[PDB]
């Protein structure tokens, strides 16, 4: 393509994926504590 | 436009307007938002 | 249109329909009732603006899947630590 430009493209699933990662079971909150 | 093909089918006028706006490739959300403005403009044009 | 969480959902195509008991969406030119869900409809604005809107839950296909994965992971790694 000619004249294409730059900008990040948001993933609507990304925030939910991040929340799942954060509050999945106890990973990253209490699993890593020990 | 239903009755044109045959049996007439009752529908809300607002629903018909939304379908027309879709026909001209326009989203019905704006129509619902501005129902008052569209109606006022229509009536004013009728009077004019 | 419909309100699920204070937001207005509208049919991508077809029309909403309810003979009381339940609400569905179907193609305009044939009676093909279908469960209203995220993919069927789309969001625009909030509830107050529109006239004549009503209420109903909108089901999400993704939620039960991630809930199954939750059943697998959340409540299996419980007491080993
Ligand atoms: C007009 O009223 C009809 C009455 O049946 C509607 O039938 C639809 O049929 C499906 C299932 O075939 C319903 O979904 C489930 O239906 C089962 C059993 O079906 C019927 O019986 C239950 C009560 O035992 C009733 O609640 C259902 O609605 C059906 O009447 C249920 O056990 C489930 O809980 C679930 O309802 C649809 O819910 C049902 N739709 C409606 C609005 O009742 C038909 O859809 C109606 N037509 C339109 C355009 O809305
Ligand atoms: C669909 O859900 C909404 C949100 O629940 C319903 O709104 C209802 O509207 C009335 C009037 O606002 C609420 O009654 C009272 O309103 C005053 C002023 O906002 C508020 O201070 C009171 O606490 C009280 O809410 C009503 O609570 C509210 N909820 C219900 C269940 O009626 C709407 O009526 C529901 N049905 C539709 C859109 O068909």
């Amino acid at each position: 393509v000619i004249g294409i430009v730059n900008n990040t493209v948001y993933d609507p699933l990304q925030p939910e994926l991040d929340s799942f990662k954060e509050e999945l079971d106890k990973y990253f909150k209490n699993h890593t504590s020990p | 436009w239903t009755f044109g093909a045959g049996a007439a089918l009752q529908i809300p006028f607002a629903m018909q307007m939304a379908y027309r706006f879709n026909g001209i490739g326009v989203t019905q959300n704006v129509l619902y938002e501005n129902q008052k403005l569209i109606a006022n403009q229509f009536n004013s044009a009728i009077g004019k | 249109a419909i309100c699920h969480d204070g937001k207005a959902h509208f049919p991508r195509e077809g029309v909403f329909v309810s003979n009381g008991t339940h609400w569905f969406v179907t193609q305009r030119n044939f009676y093909e009732p279908q469960i209203i869900t995220t993919d069927n409809t789309f969001v625009s604005g909030n509830c107050d603006v529109v006239i004549g809107i009503v209420n109903n839950t909108v089901y999400d296909p993704l939620q039960p899947e991630l809930d199954s994965f939750k059943e697998e992971l959340d409540k299996y790694f419980k007491n080993h630590t």
